[PDB]
Formats: structure tokens, C-alpha cells, sequence
């Protein structure tokens, strides 16, 4: 079958026995910066296998009452091996990614997740006019969660799920690269995101190029099974990573 | 087509400047160019994340005599000067200052009674496309300004009456229209649902998805 | 000078005019173009994309997300109605705020077919057949499955393929209908009924949700640009 | 030829709007576009049941200073804005409201002393031809509105002074002219014999076939 | 390109002349053509030692009614005359003198309310290029005038109202703009660092090389 | 006359405009051109020339 899938980057391989297809950016495969699109003049580093490989973030639990989660990139990978090290020593960076979201249940469980990558997912504050800090939206590979109720805590982002933290209709997030994990047919989702920005390269700490959101559109449900929660794991591999402007490492 | 949808002149700003007043600042306008203060144009542009286009700018300037006890005067036709000051250039502090010489900045001298002034500006961004949104900071630290405002540095527009001091004050109002042309747009977004609250931030007040009806089967009007 | 004569319209400012005008920044060197992904050329490209329809936009709504969930349950009375909606893509609350409805609201005329995709979100173990129909306008909407089945319909069977598409054709006396729809420009109703019933084996939930997506077909177009009723202000912002 | 018979500009509407007044509504015009209020044009179009054409619209705007005890003032030239609001668009409630931004509706800004404003509109019906008559109802029930008025939903025309508040009031009068072009006409009807009584209905008072003479052989004048 | 850098109109002079005044000289302007009185244009030209170009001249003339106790009047539109008097020609001593006949000198008659007056002048130097600097004397003796002023003999510009005597005085201000075109430049020089002190001499007050910072390693802002 | 209609921008004075205008000195015979050394055509030619940088611009 086509359900079978194998992906190898560097020293890591991912396999899936029940998948859908592989969504590719806006039909654009990741690629290194061309000479006719560059501004920064120094010779870049392209660590290759050391950085372009699969990194598995901490797992999370999908429970009957879960509402949704988000991770901002590249921040989510800032501590991952040499990818994180290269981010720290360089002023500029550029990369695409293979995102593989894993979630297995059973033929007797039901549920359905939207797995989307939102470019420039600029978010609103819990209380309009009140500024929040970076910590309200990203911190290493920590998963952030949406809420059903509207957020009151001004130190937070407006987490009410139906507006996806952006002031738009959550059911319209489908115009962004996405895949669905319907427990009845899938067991994982794979999206290849190319580099998307208004400038050729950018600083990797200061700018979150895109946000991965995993949202349960149909709640997790099951009968008298001994299994309770269903884990969700995110594994991602940078692709065509290149960096410019080497100098001392950024403390954080 | 996006060219057609965006290609109509829209009012992006308006302000008044007096011909004569005791307050120096009431006699000229100083506007930091942006497209976020007038709600209609803003919502349209904001339907796309990145935009690249040339810009046609048209100015509509009208004057009215201020009400007062004694209004009899015979003032000749008025002439206005509109000067564009790119970021960093000398800014005028009063109607009669040296900066108005415009040896290098572009200016338009226009006289009332004539067709509205107009000109084209090419795609002037330092980037490859204009950004309607910017989820980031100005400082590498992840501090400083947050949001699209950090990328706005298009300069200012300054306007004054040329040598129009009148015995009794006259108030002119300038309206500036933008019409993008030769347009390209990337990565479309959901239209703004919540009303706008600030000119330089995405800030909003939660607004419901849509309006309601009595039940899920109601299909009549009364 | 060359003898000329000004005609009416001279000196006016028509908002939708299309003339040339002097450039205030002569010889300005534009920043080079860059090939950003996702270029849009026509708003119809957006209207052709599916968005989730809030079909269950009922009065007693506690939780906003419930509006997107159409309820379906076991042991439903035979031939029971699942939902009913009136076809006014730009006016009815069910459609007005979807991608398609929002685009329609910047125009006054519309024409073309629509795709209503329904996706079953229950467990893989549930089964069911539903009759989804479209009734061209007439004095009375269908009140029974028997009434509904006389119009354009499709019988949806649940299996591996979770979604089903009811394509509502353009059947009208006029080439275009108004976005601000009226009786003359009436489009009809779309209703859904249980064909058999949702049957379930032991150990599965008793009820499930169905979702509805809507988008335009390739024969769809809009006319007459107009401002939208959905945004306003009492004061300048700031 | 029908092109020639219908192809002359005819006044289809006129109204006044003041530059300054206590009554908000006296300062701008709101007109529901139609061709039934001015008798001459109406009779001509009504000689055909269906019509299909493009439309040339010309506006004649004139201003006069209102009489009063103290008239001395020196007001600069006036500029008017004419905006077309397609059915359903936001309607202005006062001269200074947001709707006048026209980010999408078409508007014309025109200054006095110049050639009258003008523009072309294509055949905009939702039907295949405009209907001068409609023997029917709005409701399927055979109830609701009766007659051609049920098919009239061409929108409105809104006009105001731009920033023309004057010390003493000035009254402007706008006259709108229609000139059909690229015309086609179907199923001709007898010309209207009875004088018109209503703008939105065929309503009339019985009028005799023609005038009389003393006998069937009278052929002299005296 | 030098053509582009120098090719924008810059204000090189401005002066006022009254419509009616007791002082004969207050009623017309007499300007000895030069490019050294307005700082911006001067600095640009002075970046080159020699220049050769044609010249586009545009005039911006505006009028205002002088304030006073009684201002009611009804003055018709004003017409101005701008006359160029090559070195040695008869110079007008008053608004109404014979010299204004211009049987041979070039003049422009311009009426207010119209597009600003403009015309082109070819490269008129008696030398092969205009000199921005002249390190020398007028006398062979090495005495007399020193500096570029000794080579300036381009003539004068004279301007008056045509027959504009008004009951109450009106003040007109003329602004003259120069735009070099078809330009050639030789032997470039460091840009002027010190502010200008005199119109006809290089004279200056010592100014430091640049501004300072605390130490040779300071690289922060605060 | 030929029917015309003025558009916005009519009568304005844009500093960076580029139109033709009447010559006040009709038929003036320009002084012949001379080939002076050091012609500049673009300001970048100047920026491409080395100048001494005040690197040791310290406080004291």
C-alpha cells in the first residue's frame, strides 16, 4: 500500500504503517538560498546531517476534554543538538522542515485532529491593549494549550480555541498547509514546510516563522478500554539549514 | 482579481491645517505614512500577509473660512505645498522654516480650483514585499517593539500653505488617497472580525463568531 | 494653443476612475520583486476554498464551537430530519460569515453552483445512510422526507470515505441573484434526513457529529462591487 | 432609431443639500436610483417593455448663497463628493461619517467651476434586460409588493460637500442626467396617455381617448 | 547619476512685492541672479568645481491680502510680469517705467490661478563651464574682488504686478526654482562642512571634524 | 475645442515632477561645451573612493 511510509534524514528514520499522503508546503520543496536571492555576503555553513535530522519533542496527552495545542518554530527546536547550537552562534538562519505528528489509538476509539502550520501566527493578548512577554507563547519544546473559555489572565495570550488566538474563524485554518488525523483512518500526519518569509534569511530567535497547531475538531472518545489517554508526539527535522553571520553565542 | 480588488483609491488619512493661528502646530500637517488608521483600506490589505505594488497617490484639499464676527476679506487663490521627507531628513518645525526648500525631497505645489494633485511612487520597501503583519520584535533579545509597527519606516508627509497668511483664518483639510497598482499578494488570511482599536497594533476585544437565531431549524424571518 | 472645450465631468473626482498622474518620487528605485508562495489573483480563488459552516447556530448555544456540530443519534425515529437551511449564501446567518459569505458581501450579485461537503465524525464502527436534498424555490419548504426526495438529492452511505458532496446546481430564472436576497431572487432550501438510521455496535458512543463545509464551483462569479455591512466605526481609531 | 431616440441626456432627479444647517439631513442627499420620478424620461423608456443598455451619467451641480441679514463672507471654491452605494453597503447617516471613505464603493470628487462630472456604467441588471413593467408580486403567495417597484434594487447615490462648512449657509442643487447608449429594446407598448400620479406605480385617473370637435364632419378651425 | 542628483527643482530665491505702498521699492523685485543664497542647492552644486548644463526655471507666485481695519474690496485676478535683464540693459526704477516694454529682453506675463510659469535657458556662460569657485582676483594686480563672485554676471530678474494697484494692499511672494538638465560636472570636491555665513564668499567659522563619543571602544547607545 | 477633462493632480507643483516648460530666453546661443577632466556621472563613483575613517574617535 501507499499507507506504508519511510523517511530518512541524517542518522534517523521514521516509519508509518497507516498514513494519508505527505503534504508539501504550497507545493514547494525546501531548498538552499540561491545566489540571485541572497544579500548576506559571507560564505554560509550548511552542517548537513548534524542539523538536518529528526528531533522528537516531549510528548503530550490527548484526553477526552483536551482542546488544542500549539508550538512556535524555530523556538521549539532551540535546544535540539547542533541545530540549537548553530542558531545561537549565528545572526541569520534559514530552514524548511519535515513535521511528523504521531498519534495511534485503536479501531474502537474515535477522534479527529487538525494538524496545521500557520506562517506568521501573530497572536492577540488576553486583555486587549495589554502587552504580554515571549513566555506567553513559546519556551523551548513546551506545548502551549488553547482553552474553551475566553482567557482573563493578562499575562497570557487570548487562548479561546474558536478564534485560534488570531481573531479568525478556527474552521478556516484549512487554507494553511495541513493534514487531518482521523483515528478511524490515520495514525500520523506529515507536512513538509518550505522556508516562507518576506526576506531571504532571518534571525531565528527574534522571529517565529510559523506555528504548528494540533486541534481536536472531534473529541477523543472510547468505551470500556483500560487505556485512558492517547499520547501525541511531534518529531521534526530541519531541511536545508544554512546560517550566516557567525559571532559569539547568544546567552539564551 | 487582486489588482482589481485593491485598485481603487481609498482615503487613508485626513487632517486640518490653518492659514493663520497662534499655535505654530495648527498651521501645518506632519503625518507618519502608514495604512492602519482608516479602517476600510486596512481590512482589505490585511486580507494578505505580504503585498508588493506600485502606489498612486491622489490628494483632495479643500478650504473653508472660519466663522467669526467679522468675515469680510478678499483673499487671492491659495497654493499648498506637500513635501515627502524620507526617514532621517530634516523635519520642518514651522511653516516658514528652511526645510521647505526641498532641494532634494520631492514636493508638489498645487493651486486651488484645479484637478486634484497626483503622482506615482514605485515599490519602495527595503524588503522583497511589504509586510502587513510581523510576529516579532525589534531587538534580538526578544524585547523592544512588537508587531508590524517595527517595520514601518516609510517617512512622513508634510503640508503647509505657501504664503497664505490671511487676515481672518481659513481652515484647509487634506485627504490622502492610496491606489495600489501592479499588485502581487501572498499568503491570504481570514478577514478581520473584531473592530479595530489601535492604529499600530492588532489589539482587539473578543467578538462572537456570528449572530444568533432561536433554534437550529429556524429558517423564517418573522 | 490648440482649441479645446471642456465637457461635463471635468475636474470631478470619481473614486473608481482610472487615470495617470505625476509621480512624486521621480526615478525611485523599487525594491526587487521576490517570489513569495501563495499569490492570489482573483477573490474567487478564496471563495472556492472550503470553510466550516455553523449549521447548528441555534438559540440556546452555550458553547460557540457547538455551532459547527450537526447532531446525529442512535434510534432516531424513521425518516427524521437532521437539519434544514435556506440557500442565501450572502444573507442567511448559517453562511454569511463563512469564507464564501464574506467574499459575497463585498458584491451585490452572484451566480453559480455550490458544494456542500458533509463529513461524518463518529467512530469507524458506526454506520448510516442519509438523504441530503436541494429544493428549488416554491411557495412551501419540504416538511417531510417524502417531500424532500422529489428534488435534487444524493443518498450518502457511511464507510471508508467519510465525506460526501451535495452539489447544489444553479437553477434560476435570472442569470444572477442578489447577495441581499429577496423573494424574487429566492434560491430554495437544503435539508437532510435519516435514510435508514445510525446503527452502532456495543461499546461505542450513542451520538455523533457531522460537519458541513461550503465553497463555490467553477461556474460561480460575483458582480457589482459594494462595501460590506460587517464592519463599522463611530470614531477614528486612536 | 431607438439608439437615437433614447440617446440624449435627460434630467432624472434633482435635490438640494446645504453647506451648514441644524438639521443633519438637510446637509446631504440620499437618492434610491430609479427612472420613474421625472415624467419625460419615464414616458420614453416606458414605450418599451424591456430595455438593455449601458448608461452615461452626467451631474450638474450649482450653488447659491442663502439670503439673510448678513451675507459678507469669502468662501473658497467648493468640492463635492458623489458616492454610489450598491444594495447592502453601509449608508451614511451624516456628512462626516466613516462610510464616506469609499474604500470600495465608487465616488467622484468634483470642484465647482469645472466641466460637469460624468462617467459610464455598464448594463448592471441581474436579469437579461431591465424591466419597465412587472405584472407580478414579490411573494410566491401572490402577496407583498406589486409591480415594477419589486424589481428595483439598483442602490443609492449619496452626495455631500467635502469640507464645506461655511459661516453663512450656501445651498447646492444637484441634477442627475441619464443617457442610455448601446441600446436594445423589446416588445413596444402604447405611450402613456394618462398623466403620472405616483413614482412607484402605474396608477392613474381615467382620461378620455382624445379631445372632441362639434360633429363628425367638422373640418374648419373657426 | 549627476543628471539625477542635480535634476530636481530647488528654491533658489524668494522675495515679496506689494500691490500698493508708499515706498517705490516695496512694489517690485530686483534680483541679481545667483545660486549662493539658498543653502541646499548651493551645497549640491558646490560638490563639483565646474558644471555645464541647461536650466529649467519655474516660478511659484502667491498673493495674500494684507491685514487691516477695513478689508472689504473686490479685486479682479492679478497678472505679473517677470523680465530678465541681461548685464548692461536698462534697469527699471519703478513699477511704471519705460523699461518694462521688453522690446528685446525676455519677459513672462502670468495670471494667477494657472499652472506655475516655466521656461528653459541654455548654457549661457562666456566660459566653457560655470565655475562654482574661483581662487583669484578681478585685477591683474592681484587686487579687487576675490572669489567666485568676480565671475558672476548673469544679470537680473525684475518682477512687478501689471496694472494691479488695489485699494487695500496685497502682498505677492515670488519663489524661483532652478532645475539643471543635460548636465556635465568636473573635478568633485569635499562637501561643505561648516555652515554658510555669506552669500558671496566661502567664509566660515571653524567647525569640528565630527561629533564625539566617550572612548574609542564605545559601541552601545546608552 | 477638443473635449477634455482634468484629472486629480491638475495644477499641482510636485517637486520631483518631470515636465517640459517654455524657455524664457528663446534662441539663446549656449557657450560651447569643453572637455573638463574629472566628470562624474553617478554619486556611487564618489562612494567607491577611499576616505580616511576616524576610528579612534574617543572621548578624551
Amino acid at each position: 500500500s501507499d499507507r506504508v511510509r519511510s523517511i530518512t534524514l541524517g542518522n534517523s528514520t521514521i516509519t508509518t504503517q497507516e498514513c494519508a499522503n505527505v503534504v508539501v508546503g504550497y507545493g514547494r520543496w525546501p531548498t538552499y538560498l540561491r545566489d540571485d536571492e541572497a544579500t548576506a555576503e559571507d560564505q554560509p555553513t550548511q552542517p548537513d546531517v548534524a542539523t538536518c535530522r529528526f528531533y522528537t519533542l516531549d510528548s503530550i496527552k490527548w484526553e477526552k476534554g483536551s482542546v488544542g495545542w500549539w508550538w512556535k518554530f524555530p523556538e521549539a527546536l532551540s535546544d535540539m543538538g547542533l541545530f540549537g547550537q548553530n542558531m545561537q552562534y549565528h545572526y541569520l538562519g534559514r530552514a524548511g522542515y519535515t513535521i511528523h505528528v504521531q498519534c495511534n489509538a485503536s479501531k474502537f476509539h474515535q477522534g479527529c485532529l487538525l494538524v496545521v502550520c500557520v506562517p506568521e501566527a501573530e497572536m492577540g493578548g488576553a486583555v486587549v491593549g495589554q502587552a504580554f512577554s515571549a513566555t506567553a507563547m513559546a519556551n523551548g519544546d513546551k506545548a502551549y494549550e488553547f482553552t474553551s473559555a475566553t482567557q482573563s489572565d493578562q499575562t497570557k495570550v487570548q487562548t479561546a480555541i474558536h478564534n485560534a488566538g488570531m481573531g479568525v474563524g478556527v474552521g478556516n485554518l484549512t487554507i494553511y498547509p495541513h493534514q487531518w488525523i482521523n483515528l478511524r483512518t490515520n495514525n500520523s500526519a506529515t507536512i513538509v514546510m518550505p522556508y516562507i518569509n518576506s526576506v531571504p534569511m532571518d534571525n531565528m530567535f527574534r522571529h517565529y516563522n510559523f506555528t504548528l497547531m494540533v486541534i481536536p475538531f472531534v473529541k477523543l472518545d472510547y468505551a470500556d478500554t483500560a487505556s485512558t489517554y492517547v499520547p501525541i508526539t511531534v518529531t521534526v527535522a530541519p531541511m536545508c539549514a544554512e546560517y550566516n553571520g557567525l559571532r559569539l553565542a547568544q546567552a539564551q | 482579481t487582486v489588482e482589481n480588488f485593491l485598485g481603487r483609491s481609498a482615503c487613508v488619512y485626513m487632517e486640518e491645517y490653518k492659514t493663520t493661528d497662534n499655535d505654530v502646530n495648527k498651521k501645518f500637517v506632519a503625518w507618519p505614512i502608514n495604512t492602519k488608521q482608516m479602517v476600510q483600506m486596512r481590512r482589505k490589505l490585511e486580507m494578505f500577509t505580504y503585498l508588493r505594488f506600485d502606489m498612486e497617490v491622489t490628494f483632495v484639499i479643500t478650504s473653508r473660512q472660519d466663522p467669526g464676527t467679522t468675515l469680510a476679506q478678499d483673499m487671492p487663490v491659495l497654493t499648498h505645498q506637500i513635501m515627502y521627507v524620507p526617514p532621517g531628513g530634516p523635519i520642518p518645525a514651522k511653516v516658514d522654516d528652511y526645510a521647505w526648500q526641498t532641494s532634494t525631497n520631492p514636493s508638489i505645489f498645487w493651486t486651488e480650483g484645479n484637478a486634484p494633485a497626483r503622482m506615482s511612487i514605485p515599490f519602495i520597501s527595503i524588503g522583497n514585499a511589504y509586510s502587513n503583519f510581523y510576529d516579532g520584535w525589534s531587538n534580538f533579545d526578544q524585547r523592544g517593539s512588537y508587531g508590524y509597527n517595527t517595520l514601518n519606516n516609510l517617512g512622513h508627509i508634510y503640508v503647509r500653505h505657501v504664503s497664505g497668511s490671511s487676515p481672518h483664518p481659513i481652515t484647509s483639510t487634506i485627504r490622502v488617497y492610496f491606489k495600489p497598482k501592479h499588485t502581487r499578494a501572498w499568503v491570504p488570511r481570514p478577514p478581520r472580525l473584531c473592530q479595530y482599536k489601535k492604529a499600530f497594533s492588532v489589539d482587539f476585544t473578543p467578538t462572537p463568531i456570528t449572530d444568533t437565531r432561536k433554534d437550529i431549524n429556524t429558517v423564517t424571518t418573522v | 494653443g490648440l482649441p479645446t472645450m471642456n465637457t461635463p465631468g471635468s475636474t470631478q473626482f470619481l473614486t473608481s476612475d482610472d487615470f495617470q498622474s505625476p509621480c512624486a518620487l521621480p526615478q525611485f528605485d523599487v525594491t526587487p520583486s521576490m517570489n513569495i508562495p501563495g499569490e492570489v489573483k482573483n477573490l474567487m480563488e478564496i471563495a472556492e476554498v472550503d470553510s466550516v459552516v455553523p449549521v447548528n447556530n441555534v438559540q440556546d448555544t452555550t458553547d460557540q464551537m457547538e455551532m459547527f456540530r450537526i447532531p446525529v443519534t442512535i434510534n432516531a425515529p424513521l425518516q427524521q430530519q437532521v437539519f434544514g437551511l435556506r440557500l442565501q449564501p450572502g444573507l442567511d446567518s448559517v453562511f454569511k460569515h463563512t469564507l464564501l459569505g464574506e467574499i459575497l458581501n463585498y458584491y451585490a450579485h452572484w451566480s453559480g453552483s455550490m458544494k456542500l461537503t458533509f463529513v461524518f465524525c463518529g467512530s469507524a464502527m458506526a454506520t448510516g445512510k442519509f438523504l441530503i436534498a436541494y429544493s428549488p424555490p416554491g411557495a412551501n419548504p419540504p416538511k417531510t422526507r417524502k417531500d424532500a426526495m422529489l428534488g435534487t438529492h444524493i443518498i450518502w452511505d457511511i464507510g471508508l470515505q467519510s465525506s460526501c458532496v451535495l452539489c447544489v446546481p444553479w437553477i434560476s430564472q435570472t442569470h444572477y441573484r442578489l447577495v441581499q436576497q429577496d423573494e424574487y431572487t429566492s434560491a430554495g432550501y437544503v435539508t437532510c434526513w435519516y435514510q435508514t438510521g445510525m446503527i452502532v455496535p456495543p461499546g461505542t458512543p450513542n451520538s455523533s457529529s457531522i460537519m458541513c463545509f461550503a465553497s463555490a464551483c467553477n461556474d460561480f462569479s460575483v458582480r457589482m462591487l459594494r462595501d460590506t455591512p460587517f464592519i463599522s466605526q463611530d470614531n477614528k481609531l486612536q
